[PDB]
C-alpha cells in the first residue's frame, strides 16, 4: 500500500499541478515573446519635424547688442 | 626580496601539505 | 624580447589621453556610417540629445523675435530631464549641473519678460553647449542629424 | 582506518551529510566568485576603455558579469568609460556582495543539514532503510533546470523583462548590452549569431520541462534499471562527470574559436583573426575605399579608429604567451598609451616595401621588407653578420600616416631598423612600461587561460569518469562480495 | 616514365609467396589456438 | 635569495631520503 | 545533536605514506621553483 | 507486493545477440567488437594504403610512398594542407566533393586514419572492460590504457585543434614523427617543459621498475626442480609464490636502503608510474596546443641581453632553437611562402 | 537494527516531500520504453552532427554565413 | 535551398544508417541461426 499511496499522490499532484504550472508559465512567456517580437522591435520617442533653423544663425542674431 | 608572490607560493606549497601530512601521521600514531 | 626604446613622449601621449578618447568617437561613428552598419550603442543615447538640441534651437529662433511667450512652455516638456541624465552619463554631475542651471536660468528669464537678459543668457547657454559638445567629442554628430 | 583518498566516501550512504557537503562546496564556489569580483574591482583601472580594456588587465570574472548586463559600478565609473549616476542595486560590487551573502547562508544551511542528518524523508516506507529514488529526483531536477533555462531564454536574453546580453559589431568597435530577438530559421545555428542563443534557451527549455514530466511519470525498465545500476549513487556520478566533461570541451572550443557568447571586446581577439588578417584586411579595405573616394593618404589613414588598429597587433594574440608568464597582458609589454600610426617603408628607388608579419608560431622572426611581388628587398642581418641587403645599404625610409606621428618621416638607419622590428608585430603602438615594471615578454589573454584550464579539467574528468564507471560496473568485485 | 621491366618473375615469385604463406599462416595459428581450446574447454568464465 | 631557496629544497629532499632510509617503520609485515 | 552517525571512520596514514607525501611535495617544489621564480 | 529477481522475463532479440557475441571462440567479439574490429581494421588498412600508393606532393611538397621510392622509415601518411584548416575531410565533403582520387591527394587519408583509430582505441578500452566483467576481475588494465589514449587524444587531436589546422598534427610515419619531435624542440622548447620532464621521469622509472622486478624475481627463485633450468620447475596451479619475497626485500634494503614488502603495492606502483607520467605529458601538450610554452626564464634573458659576457646552457639552447626554427621554416611550412636570404639566416659565427 | 536504528526525525517539509522519495526501486516489466530512448538518441546524434558540421564548415547552408561578419545583420 | 553539401550530408546519414542496419542484420541472422 505504500506504493498505492505514492501512486495516488503522484498521479494527482505531479500529474495535474505540474502540468498546469508548466503550461501557464510557457504560454505566458511565449505569448509575451511573440507579442514583443511582432509588435515592438525599435524604440520610438519624440515626434514632429524640424529643420528650418539651426543654432548657428540664431546665435549670430543676438551678439551685436 | 625578489618575487614576493613566488616566495609566498613556494612557502605555502611546502607548508600546507607538510603540515597536513604531519598532522594526519600524529593523529593516526596515537592509535 | 622587445627592448625598451619608446623615448619619452609616452608622457605626452598619456597626459592628454582623455582628449584623444573624446575625439575618437567621431572617427568611430564615421567608420560605422561608411561601413553601412548600425552602432546601436552610442546612437541610442544620442537621439535624446539630438531632439534636445533641435528643440532648443527652435526655442531660440522663435524667442529672438519675441513673438511668442510659449518658449518657457515648450522648454520644460519633460525633455530637459532626459538631456540632463544623458549628459551626466557622458560627463557626470559637473558639466550636467552647469547645463541644467543654464537652461533653467534662460527659461526663467524668458518667462519673466523676454528681455535682453534672457537673450544674453540664451547666447551664453548656446556657447556653453557648443563648448561641451566639442569637449565630449560628439560635436561632429549633433548637427545635421 | 580509511586511506586519505577514500575519506569522503563516509558520505556515500546518508543523504543528509551528502547534502551538507554539497552545500559547503556551493558556498565555497560562490564565495570565490564574490572574492574575485571584489579583487578585480579593486585592481581594475577604468580610465581608458579603448587601449586598456578588461582583457588587457587580466580580468577574469568581470567579462562574465558584463556579458549578461552588469555595466555600472558604485565607484561612479562604467565599463564604457562613461560615468554612472544611479548604479542601482545590481552593480559589480552588489553582485559580489550578493554572492558572499549567499555563500554564508549556504554555509549555515550546510552546518544545519550536517547536524540533523537523520531525517524521515530519506527512509522509504517499505524496508525502512535509507534510499534515494534517483529517477524521480532526476525528473524533478530536470524539470526545474528546463524551467530556469526557458526563463533565461525568454525573459533575460530576449529583453522582455531582463536587460539582454552583450552584442557587438563584427570588428568589436562598438558593443553593448541589448535585447536579442530570437532567430528560428537556419541562421540560428551559426554561433556568431546572438539570436541563436535566445531561441535555444527557449526550445531546449521547453523540452526540458516535457522531459522532466516524462521522468516524473514513467519508471525505468527493469533491464535498464539493472544494466546501468540505477539503484547506486555512483552511476549518476559517472554520468554527471561525463556530462561536465563534454560541456568543458564545448565551452573551451567556443572560447578559443569565438562565438556570440565570447565577444572579442570582453575576452579579446582570437588567434585565427591574426592568422587570417581579419582586422588587417578590414583596415586595408577602408583605406583603399577612402583613397578611391579621393583623399590624402594621411587623411585616409587618420579615419581608422585606434581600437581597430589595436586589434591588429600580435601582442593581443592569445597564442603569444607563456605557461609561467604570469599576470595581465599589461605586465608583459606595458600599458598602451597611443597609436603611432601606419608605417610605410620606401626604398631609394621609390617602390613601397611591406614588412613580413610575424607568424604565431615564431617566438622570434627575422625582419624582411619585401615589395608587392613577394620578393625580399631589405632586412637586418642576424647579428653583426655580413650584409648584402641591409637598411643602411638599400637606404629604406619610414613614413608615418595617422596616429601621433602623423606626417613625420625618418631616414637614419637606426630608427628605420627599430620601427621595422616594431612593425613585424603588426600595427605600431606606444607603451608605458615604467608603471607596472613590465619585463617585455608577451602574456596570454583571458581566452588562453580559460581554454587551457578547462581543457585540462576536461581530460582529468575523463579519467574520473572512467574510474567511477569502472567502480560502478564492478561494484561486487571491488567489494569482494556476491 | 615508370613501368615494370620484368616479365615472368611475377609468377615465379607468386608461386613461392603462396606456398610459403599457406604454411606460415596455418602453423603459428595452430600453436596459439590449441591452448585456447585447452583454456576455454572446461574452465572458463 | 633564489639560491637559498633552491639549497633549502635540495637539503630537505636529502633529509627526507635519509630519514626514509634509516628511520623507516620496521618491515615485520612479511619477513 | 540528533543522533551519533554510524558512518564515522578515521583517516589513517602510516609512516611510508608520510614519507611518500613529503618526498612528492618537496620534489615538485624543486621542479617548479625555478619556473615560479622565473 | 510483487517482487522480482534478475532475468525472470521472456527472452528478446537482445538476449540472442548478446549470447552470440559473448561466446568462447579464438577471438572474443563482444559488443565492443562492433566498434573496434571495423574501425581499427580500416585504420591499419588506411595507413598501409597511405604508405604504399598515395603521395603528399600537393599537401607538403614531399614524396612519401613506396610507389615514389621511399623506405619504411621515410614513408608516411602526411597531414592535409593548412588551407583545409580543421575540415574533417569527409569523402563527400565540400573539399573532396566525392572524388576519391582528389580526396587522397588533398590528404583526407590522414583524417580517415586518425578518426577511425580514435574510435578503435575507444572500442579497445570498452573491450578490456567487457573482458574484465566477463571474467570477474577488476579492470585496472582499462586505466593503464586510459593513459595512452589520453596521450593520443592530446597529441593527435587537441594540439592541431588549438593550432591553425591539421597540418601541424603528427604525420603517421617514422621520419614524420622525428620531424614532429624536432619541430617541438625548435618552436616550443618542449624539453624545458616541466610536464615532459615528469613524463620522462615516469617512463624511465617504469623501465627501471620492469628491469629490477624481473631480475629480482628471476634471482630469488625457490629451488623446486632438479634440472639446471628453472623455467620447467613451475606450473600455473602452484600454491605458494615462486620467489622469496623475504630475500628480495632484505637484498634491496641492504643495497639501496628501501625495499618493497607488499606484492600488491609493488605491482600497483608499477602500474602507477607510467600512467602518471603519460598523463602529465598529455597535460603539457594540451598547454602547448595554445602556445602556452615554458620558454622564457625572463631573468636569464634579461641578464644575457644586458652583458654579452654571460652564457649558460639555457642561452645556448635558445640559440639552437633559433637556428632550428630559421632553417626549418622554409620547407616545413610551405604555406607561409618564406624566402630567408642567407644574410638573415642565424649562424654561430655571427654571434 | 530495528527500522534502521529507530525512526528518523520528522519535520513538516519532510512529510510534505515524503511522497517524492517513497517509491524507490519501482520498475516496469520488460524493456519498457527503451526503443523511444534509442530513437531520441539517434535524433540527437544527427542534430549534434548537423551543428558540428555547420560550425566546422563541412556543411554550408545558404542562410548561415559562419564568420564574424554575421554579427552585422 | 538544398545546397550540394547538405545533399551529401544527408546521403552520408543514409549510408551510415545502412551500415548500422547491415551490422544489426548480420548479428540477428547469425544469432538466430545458432540459437
Ligand atoms: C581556470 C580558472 C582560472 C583562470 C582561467 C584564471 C585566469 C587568470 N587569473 Mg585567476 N584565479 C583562479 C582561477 C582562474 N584564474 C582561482 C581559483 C583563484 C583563487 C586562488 C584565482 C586568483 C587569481 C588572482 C589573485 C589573480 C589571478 C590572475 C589571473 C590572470 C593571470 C594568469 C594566471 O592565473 O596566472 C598564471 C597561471 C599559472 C602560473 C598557473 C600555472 C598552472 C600549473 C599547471 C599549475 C601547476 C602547480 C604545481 C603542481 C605546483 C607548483 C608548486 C610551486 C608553486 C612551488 C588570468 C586572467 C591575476 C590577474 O592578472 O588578475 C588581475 C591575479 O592577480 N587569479
Ligand atoms: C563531481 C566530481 C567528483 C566527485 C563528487 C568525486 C567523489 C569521489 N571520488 Mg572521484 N574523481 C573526480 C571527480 C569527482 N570525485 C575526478 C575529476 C577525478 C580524476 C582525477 C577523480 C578520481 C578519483 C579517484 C582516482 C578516486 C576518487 C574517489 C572518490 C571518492 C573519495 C574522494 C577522495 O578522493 O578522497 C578525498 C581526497 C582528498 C582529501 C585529497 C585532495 C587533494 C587533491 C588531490 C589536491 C587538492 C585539490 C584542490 C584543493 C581543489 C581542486 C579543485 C578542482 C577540482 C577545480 C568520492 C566518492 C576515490 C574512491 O572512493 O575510490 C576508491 C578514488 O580512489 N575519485
Ligand atoms: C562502427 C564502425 C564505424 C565507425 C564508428 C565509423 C566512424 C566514422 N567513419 Mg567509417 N566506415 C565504416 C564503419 C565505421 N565508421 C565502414 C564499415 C565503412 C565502409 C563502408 C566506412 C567507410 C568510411 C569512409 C569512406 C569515411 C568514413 C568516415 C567516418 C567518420 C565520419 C562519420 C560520419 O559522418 O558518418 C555518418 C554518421 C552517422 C550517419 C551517424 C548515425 C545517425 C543516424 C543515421 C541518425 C538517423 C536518424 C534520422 C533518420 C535522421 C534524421 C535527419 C534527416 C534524415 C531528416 C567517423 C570517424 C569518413 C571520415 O570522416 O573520414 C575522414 C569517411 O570519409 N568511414
Ligand atoms: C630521455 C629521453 C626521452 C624520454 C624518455 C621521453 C619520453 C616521452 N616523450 Mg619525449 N622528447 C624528448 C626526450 C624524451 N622523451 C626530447 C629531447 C624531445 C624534443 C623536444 C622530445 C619530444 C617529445 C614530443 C614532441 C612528444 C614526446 C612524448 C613523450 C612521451 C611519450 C608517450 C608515448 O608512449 O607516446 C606514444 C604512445 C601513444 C601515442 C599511444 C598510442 C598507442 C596506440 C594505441 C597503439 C596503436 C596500435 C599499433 C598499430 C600496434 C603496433 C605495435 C607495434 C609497434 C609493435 C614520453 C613521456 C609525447 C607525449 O606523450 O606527449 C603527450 C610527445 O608528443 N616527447
Ligand atoms: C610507442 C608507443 C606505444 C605503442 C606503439 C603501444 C602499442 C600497444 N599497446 C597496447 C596495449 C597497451 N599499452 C599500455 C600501456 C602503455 N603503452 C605505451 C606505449 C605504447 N603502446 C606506454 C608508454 C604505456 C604506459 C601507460 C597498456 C596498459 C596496454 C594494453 O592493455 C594494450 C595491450 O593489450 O597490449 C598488449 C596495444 C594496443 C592495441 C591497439 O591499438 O588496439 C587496437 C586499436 C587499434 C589498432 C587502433 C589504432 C590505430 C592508430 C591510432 C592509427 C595509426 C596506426 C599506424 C600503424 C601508425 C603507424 C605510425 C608510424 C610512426 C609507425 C598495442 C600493442
Ligand atoms: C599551494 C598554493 C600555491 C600553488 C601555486 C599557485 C600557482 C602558481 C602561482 C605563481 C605566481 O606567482 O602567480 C602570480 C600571479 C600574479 O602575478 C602578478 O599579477 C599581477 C596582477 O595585477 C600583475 O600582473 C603582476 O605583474 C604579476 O606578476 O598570481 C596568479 O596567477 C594567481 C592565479 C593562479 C593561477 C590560476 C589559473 C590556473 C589555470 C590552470 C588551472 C588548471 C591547471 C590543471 C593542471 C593539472
Ligand atoms: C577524452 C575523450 C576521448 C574520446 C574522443 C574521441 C574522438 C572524438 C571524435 C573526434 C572529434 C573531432 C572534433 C573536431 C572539431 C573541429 O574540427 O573544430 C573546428 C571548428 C573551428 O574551426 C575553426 O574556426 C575558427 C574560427 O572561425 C577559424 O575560422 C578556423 O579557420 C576554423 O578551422 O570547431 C568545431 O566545430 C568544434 C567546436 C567544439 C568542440 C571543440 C573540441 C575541443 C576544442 C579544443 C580547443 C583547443 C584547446
Ligand atoms: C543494433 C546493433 C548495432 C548498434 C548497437 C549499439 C549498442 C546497443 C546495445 C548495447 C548493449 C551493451 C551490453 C553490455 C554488456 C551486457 O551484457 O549488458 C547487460 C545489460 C543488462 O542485461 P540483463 O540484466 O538483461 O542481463 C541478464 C543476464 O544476461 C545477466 O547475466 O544490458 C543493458 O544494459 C542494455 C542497455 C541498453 C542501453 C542502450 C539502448 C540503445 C541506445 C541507442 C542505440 C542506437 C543504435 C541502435
Ligand atoms: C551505402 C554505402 C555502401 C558502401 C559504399 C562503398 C563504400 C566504400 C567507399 C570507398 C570510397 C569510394 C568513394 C565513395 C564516396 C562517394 O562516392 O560519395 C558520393 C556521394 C554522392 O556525391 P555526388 O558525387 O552526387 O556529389 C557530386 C556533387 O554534387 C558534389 O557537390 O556522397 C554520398 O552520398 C555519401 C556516400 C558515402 C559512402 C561511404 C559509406 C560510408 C559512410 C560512413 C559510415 C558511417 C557509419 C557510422 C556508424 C555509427
Ligand atoms: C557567514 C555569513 C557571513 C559572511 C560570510 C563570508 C564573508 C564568507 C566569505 C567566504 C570566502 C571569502 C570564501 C572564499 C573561498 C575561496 C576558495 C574556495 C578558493 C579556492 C581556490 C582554489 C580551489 C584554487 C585552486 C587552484 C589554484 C590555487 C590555482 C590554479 C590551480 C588550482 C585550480 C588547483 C555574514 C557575516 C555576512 C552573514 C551571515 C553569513
Ligand atoms: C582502400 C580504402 C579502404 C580500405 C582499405 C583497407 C581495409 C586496406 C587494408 C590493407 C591491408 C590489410 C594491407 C596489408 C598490407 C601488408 C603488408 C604491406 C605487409 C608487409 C610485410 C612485410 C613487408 C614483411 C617483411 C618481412 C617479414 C616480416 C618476413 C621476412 C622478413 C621481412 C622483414 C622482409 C576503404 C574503402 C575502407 C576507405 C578508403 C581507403
Amino acid at each position: 500500500t505504500s506504493s498505492a499511496v505514492a501512486s495516488s499522490g503522484l498521479g494527482g499532484q505531479q500529474g495535474l499541478g505540474v502540468l498546469a504550472a508548466a503550461f501557464a508559465i510557457v504560454a505566458l512567456a511565449t505569448a509575451g515573446v511573440v507579442l514583443k517580437q511582432g509588435d515592438e522591435t525599435l524604440a520610438q520617442v519624440n515626434n514632429a519635424y524640424q529643420g528650418d533653423s539651426l543654432t548657428v544663425i540664431s546665435s549670430r542674431i543676438a551678439e551685436s547688442l | 626580496e625578489v618575487n614576493i608572490y613566488g616566495l609566498t607560493a613556494t612557502a605555502l606549497f611546502i607548508i600546507i601539505p607538510t603540515s597536513f601530512l604531519l598532522i594526519l601521521y600524529v593523529k593516526t600514531a596515537s592509535t | 624580447i622587445p627592448d625598451e626604446e619608446d623615448e619619452d613622449l609616452v608622457e605626452k601621449a598619456k597626459a592628454n589621453r582623455r582628449a584623444r578618447l573624446a575625439q575618437q568617437r567621431g572617427v568611430t561613428r564615421d567608420f560605422m556610417a561608411s561601413e553601412n552598419l548600425t552602432d546601436r550603442r552610442l546612437e541610442q543615447e544620442l537621439v535624446p540629445v539630438q531632439k534636445a538640441v533641435y528643440k532648443l534651437a527652435k526655442s531660440g529662433s522663435q524667442l529672438e523675435s519675441g513673438d511668442l511667450k510659449g518658449a518657457a512652455s515648450t522648454l520644460s516638456e519633460s525633455w530637459v530631464g532626459d538631456f540632463s541624465t544623458v549628459a551626466s552619463t557622458v560627463s557626470g554631475s559637473t558639466t550636467a549641473g552647469k547645463l541644467v542651471e543654464a537652461i533653467k536660468s534662460v527659461q526663467a528669464a524668458a518667462a519673466k519678460g523676454d528681455a535682453a537678459g534672457s537673450k544674453r543668457a540664451y547666447v551664453s547657454l548656446v556657447s556653453d553647449l557648443q563648448s561641451w559638445a566639442d569637449a565630449s567629442g560628439l560635436a561632429t554628430s549633433l548637427k545635421g542629424l | 582506518g580509511l586511506p586519505w583518498y577514500r575519506v569522503h566516501t563516509v558520505v556515500i550512504n546518508d543523504p543528509g551529510r551528502l547534502i551538507s557537503v554539497h552545500l559547503m562546496h556551493t558556498a565555497l564556489v560562490s564565495g570565490w566568485a564574490g572574492s574575485m569580483a571584489l579583487f578585480e574591482i579593486s585592481v581594475f583601472d577604468p580610465s581608458d576603455p579603448v587601449l586598456n580594456p578588461m582583457w588587457r588587465q587580466g580580468m577574469f570574472v568581470l567579462p562574465f558579469m558584463t556579458r549578461l548586463g552588469i555595466t555600472q559600478s558604485w565607484g561612479g565609473w562604467t565599463i564604457s568609460g562613461e560615468t554612472a549616476t544611479n548604479p542601482g542595486i545590481w552593480s559589480y560590487e552588489g553582485v559580489a556582495a550578493a554572492h558572499i551573502i549567499l555563500s554564508g547562508a549556504l554555509f549555515l544551511a550546510s552546518v544545519w543539514h550536517w547536524t540533523y542528518w537523520d531525517l524521515e524523508l530519506f527512509r522509504d516506507p517499505r524496508t525502512g532503510k535509507t534510499a534515494l529514488d534517483l529517477p524521480k529526483i532526476f525528473g524533478i531536477h530536470l524539470f526545474l533546470s528546463g524551467l530556469l533555462c526557458f526563463g533565461f531564454g525568454a525573459f533575460h536574453v530576449t529583453g522582455v523583462f531582463g536587460p539582454g546580453i552583450w552584442v557587438s559589431d563584427p570588428y568589436g568597435l562598438t558593443g553593448s548590452v541589448q535585447p536579442v530577438a530570437p532567430s528560428w530559421g537556419a541562421d540560428g545555428f551559426d554561433p556568431y549569431n546572438p539570436g541563436g542563443i535566445a531561441s535555444h534557451h527557449i526550445a531546449a527549455g521547453i523540452l526540458g520541462v516535457l522531459a522532466g514530466l516524462f521522468h516524473l511519470c514513467v519508471r525505468p525498465s527493469i533491464r535498464l534499471y539493472f544494466g546501468l545500476s540505477m539503484g547506486s549513487i555512483e552511476t549518476v556520478l559517472s554520468s554527471s562527470i561525463a556530462a561536465v566533461f563534454w560541456a568543458a570541451f564545448v565551452v573551451a572550443g567556443t572560447m578559443w574559436y569565438g562565438s556570440a557568447a565570447t565577444p572579442i571586446e570582453l575576452f579579446g581577439p582570437t588567434r585565427y583573426q591574426w592568422d587570417q588578417g581579419f582586422f588587417q584586411q578590414e583596415i586595408q579595405k577602408r583605406v583603399q575605399a577612402s583613397l578611391a573616394e579621393g583623399a590624402s593618404l594621411s587623411d585616409a589613414w587618420s579615419r581608422i579608429p585606434e581600437k581597430l588598429a589595436f586589434y591588429d597587433y600580435i601582442g593581443n594574440n592569445p597564442a603569444k604567451g607563456g605557461l609561467f608568464r604570469t599576470g595581465a597582458m599589461n605586465s608583459g609589454d606595458g600599458i598602451a598609451v597611443g597609436w603611432l600610426g601606419h608605417a610605410s617603408f620606401k626604398d631609394q628607388e621609390g617602390r613601397e616595401l611591406f614588412v613580413r608579419r610575424m607568424p604565431t608560431f615564431f617566438e622570434t622572426f627575422p625582419v624582411l621588407l619585401l615589395d608587392k611581388d613577394g620578393i625580399v628587398r631589405a632586412d637586418v642581418p642576424f647579428r653583426k653578420a655580413e650584409s648584402k641587403y641591409s637598411i643602411e645599404q638599400v637606404g629604406v625610409s619610414v613614413t608615418f600616416y595617422g596616429g601621433e606621428l602623423d606626417g613625420l618621416t625618418f631616414t637614419d638607419p637606426a630608427t628605420v631598423k627599430k620601427y621595422a622590428r616594431k612593425a613585424q608585430l603588426g600595427e605600431i603602438f606606444e607603451f608605458d612600461r615604467s608603471t607596472l615594471q613590465s619585463d617585455g615578454v608577451f602574456r596570454s589573454s583571458p581566452r588562453g587561460w580559460f581554454t587551457f584550464g578547462h581543457v585540462c579539467f576536461a581530460l582529468l574528468f575523463f579519467f574520473g569518469h572512467i574510474w567511477h564507471g569502472a567502480r560502478t560496473i564492478f561494484r561486487d568485485v571491488f567489494a569482494g562480495i556476491d | 616514365r615508370a613501368s615494370t621491366e620484368q616479365t615472368t618473375k611475377r609468377a615465379m615469385l607468386g608461386l613461392l609467396a603462396g606456398a610459403v604463406a599457406g604454411a606460415l599462416l596455418v602453423a603459428p595459428a595452430e600453436a596459439i589456438r590449441i591452448p585456447s581450446h585447452e583454456f576455454t574447454g572446461g574452465m572458463v568464465k | 635569495m633564489e639560491a637559498l631557496v633552491y639549497t633549502f629544497l635540495l637539503v630537505g629532499t636529502l633529509g627526507i631520503i635519509f630519514f626514509s632510509i634509516f628511520f623507516r617503520d620496521p618491515p615485520r609485515m612479511i619477513k | 545533536m540528533a543522533r551519533p552517525n554510524p558512518n564515522k571512520q578515521v583517516v589513517e596514514l602510516n609512516r611510508t605514506s608520510l614519507y611518500w607525501g613529503l618526498l612528492l611535495i618537496f620534489v615538485l617544489a624543486v621542479l617548479f621553483s625555478s619556473y615560479i621564480f622565473n | 507486493t510483487i517482487a522480482i529477481g534478475t532475468y525472470q522475463e521472456k527472452r528478446t532479440w537482445f538476449d540472442d545477440a548478446d549470447d552470440w557475441l559473448r561466446q568462447d571462440r579464438f577471438v572474443f567479439v563482444g559488443w565492443s567488437g562492433l566498434l573496434l574490429f571495423p574501425c581499427a581494421y580500416f585504420a591499419l588498412g588506411g595507413w598501409l594504403t597511405g604508405t604504399t600508393f598515395v603521395t603528399s606532393w600537393y599537401t607538403h611538397g614531399l614524396a612519401t610512398s613506396y610507389l615514389e621510392g621511399c623506405n619504411f622509415l621515410t614513408a608516411a601518411v602526411s597531414t592535409p594542407a593548412n588551407s583545409m584548416a580543421h575540415s574533417l575531410l569527409f569523402v563527400w565533403g565540400p573539399e573532396a566533393q566525392g572524388d576519391f582520387t582528389r580526396w587522397c591527394q588533398l590528404g583526407g587519408l590522414w583524417a580517415f586514419v586518425a578518426l577511425h583509430g580514435a574510435f578503435g582505441l575507444i572500442g579497445f578500452m570498452l573491450r578490456q572492460f567487457e573482458i574484465a566483467r566477463s571474467v570477474n576481475l577488476r579492470p585496472y588494465n582499462a586505466i593503464a590504457f586510459s593513459a595512452p589514449i589520453a596521450v593520443f587524444v592530446s597529441v593527435f587531436l587537441i594540439y592541431p585543434l588549438g593550432q591553425s589546422g591539421w597540418f601541424f598534427a603528427p604525420s603517421f610515419g617514422v621520419a614524420a614523427i622525428f620531424r614532429f619531435i624536432l619541430f617541438f624542440q625548435g618552436f616550443h622548447n618542449w624539453t624545458l617543459n616541466p610536464f615532459h620532464m615528469m613524463g620522462v621521469a615516469g617512463v624511465l622509472g617504469a623501465a627501471l621498475l620492469c628491469a629490477i622486478h624481473g631480475a629480482t624475481v628471476e634471482n630469488t627463485l625457490f629451488e623446486d626442480g632438479d634440472g639446471a633450468n628453472t623455467f620447467r620447475a613451475f606450473n600455473p596451479t602452484q600454491a605458494e609464490e615462486t620467489y622469496s619475497m623475504v630475500t628480495a626485500n632484505r637484498f634491496w634494503s641492504q643495497i639501496f636502503g628501501v625495499a618493497f614488502s607488499n606484492k600488491r603495492w609493488l605491482h600497483f606502483f608499477m602500474l602507477l608510474v607510467p600512467v602518471t607520467g603519460l598523463w602529465m605529458s598529455a597535460i603539457g601538450v594540451v598547454g602547448l596546443a595554445l602556445n602556452l610554452r615554458a620558454y622564457d626564464f625572463v631573468s636569464q634573458e634579461i641578464r644575457a641581453a644586458e652583458d654579452p659576457e654571460f652564457e649558460t646552457f639555457y642561452t645556448k639552447n635558445i640559440l639552437l632553437n633559433e637556428g632550428i626554427r630559421a632553417w626549418m621554416a622554409a620547407q616545413d611550412q610551405p604555406h607561409e611562402r618564406l624566402v630567408f636570404p642567407e644574410e638573415v639566416l642565424p649562424r654561430g659565427n655571427a654571434l | 537494527n530495528s527500522d534502521f536504528q529507530e525512526p528518523g526525525l520528522v519535520t513538516p517539509l519532510g512529510t510534505l516531500l515524503r511522497p517524492l522519495n517513497s517509491e524507490a526501486g519501482k520498475v516496469l516489466p520488460g524493456w519498457g520504453t527503451t526503443v523511444l530512448m534509442a530513437v531520441f538518441i539517434l535524433l540527437f546524434a544527427a542534430f549534434l552532427l548537423i551543428i558540428l558540421e555547420i560550425y566546422n564548415s563541412s556543411l554550408i547552408l545558404d542562410d548561415v554565413s559562419m564568420s564574424w561578419e554575421t554579427l552585422a545583420k | 535551398a538544398v545546397t550540394p553539401s547538405l545533399k551529401n550530408f544527408l546521403g552520408s546519414l543514409i549510408a551510415g544508417a545502412t551500415v548500422l542496419g547491415g551490422i544489426a542484420l548480420a548479428i540477428t541472422a547469425v544469432s538466430k541461426f545458432d540459437k
